[PDB]
DNA sequence: CCACCACGCGGGCGGTAGCGTGCTTTTTTCGATCTTCC
DNA sequence: GGAAGATCGAAAAAAGCACGCTACCGCCCGCGTGGTGG
RNA sequence: UGGCGGUAGCGUGC
């Protein structure tokens, strides 16, 4: 059901949607969205689980 | 009126400034800047 | 694909922001006024930023993102008319490239013949004519007795602009 | 040539981004259906 | 058979959170820029 | 001797 309600159909579209949700106003692009997604939960600087 | 927004005289020469004075100063500065830029005939985006 | 944007800089940080942006390889534009006069003196003919705290940047968002421009060691913020940053037309930039004829009008006028208020001594609350700009750190004023007016050198900060 | 003191003019802060994150009740608006027709 | 009124729930925004009193701490811009002295 | 924020405490069915 979640996949049915999901509008995105590819990794790039999902990344663009995530970037738009996180940083509204700024023009979404592949590089910025990819960097934001990688640094959100997979970077030792921004994210740190004790 | 100034007494409704008084400047409390503090020890050492400092003066306690109420938030109303700061807001009025900000408004006055913005108005003066807008007038100066209108006098200079700034482009549409800057004046907007 | 390169486009023009306008951003507001921090107070007294235009040079640092411009240097950082030029390091980041983005075209920078800022009107400069040289024929400006202030009570400070010291060869008043010196380049000053016309339209202060405003800087135009030409760049392609794909090459460098707008968030990088937002935080570039001196750039206060972007000029946003809504959610997205505002994009100036190329006509405005082309006009501003050759618009500047140098502007005579200045916030402070040390020119001769301009009335100047005195706030010290028995002359407090009175206006006096300006003689001429002599010296750099200070300028002389024509004090006004009832009998007649006579010139005399005063400190630049001693007198106030009327 | 460098360091301490005074004076005036902006404003989120600081950074070549992101910061938030344990309430309830009332009011307003909006996408999405719907539904009801002329 | 498509457009306008219904509505309907879901989300977003605003306002409130007892009364007196006592004591302590911290703060009451601040940062660039010019002046001046050693 | 003028105020804000934080902290702690007092009296409030025994």
């Amino acid at each position: 059901e979640t996949l049915r309600v999901d509008p995105t159909n590819d990794r790039l579209s999902a990344l663009v949607e995530i970037y738009r949700m996180m940083r509204p106003g700024e023009p979404p692009t592949r590089e910025a969205a990819e960097s934001l997604f990688e640094n959100l939960f997979f970077s030792e600087d921004r994210y740190d689980l004790s | 009126p100034p007494d409704l927004r008084p400047l409390v005289p503090l020890d050492g020469g400092r003066f306690a400034t109420s938030d109303l004075n700061d807001l009025y100063r900000r408004v006055i500065n913005r108005n003066n800047r807008l007038k100066r830029l209108l006098d200079l005939a700034a482009p549409d985006i800057i004046v907007r | 694909m390169q486009s023009w944007y306008l951003l507001y800089c921090k107070r007294g940080q235009l040079q640092r922001a411009q240097e950082h942006l030029e390091r980041q390889a983005v075209n920078c534009l800022a009107p400069m006024i040289t024929l400006e006069k202030i009570v400070r003196g010291k060869r008043t003919a010196v380049s000053e930023p016309l339209f202060p705290n405003y800087l135009f940047v030409e760049f392609d968002p794909e090459v460098i993102h707008t968030t990088t421009i937002n935080a570039t060691r001196g750039v206060s913020h972007f000029v946003r008319f809504g959610a997205s940053p505002a994009i100036v037309p190329s006509a405005v930039i082309h006009q501003l490239s050759v618009y500047k004829p140098k502007d005579i009008v200045d916030p402070a006028t040390p020119y001769p013949g301009d009335k100047v208020i005195i706030t010290e001594g028995a002359f407090e609350g009175f206006q006096a004519i300006f003689t001429e700009p002599d010296g750099e750190a200070r300028s002389m004023l024509l004090l006004n007795l009832i009998n007649k007016e006579i010139k005399h050198s005063v400190k630049n900060t001693e007198f106030r602009k009327l």
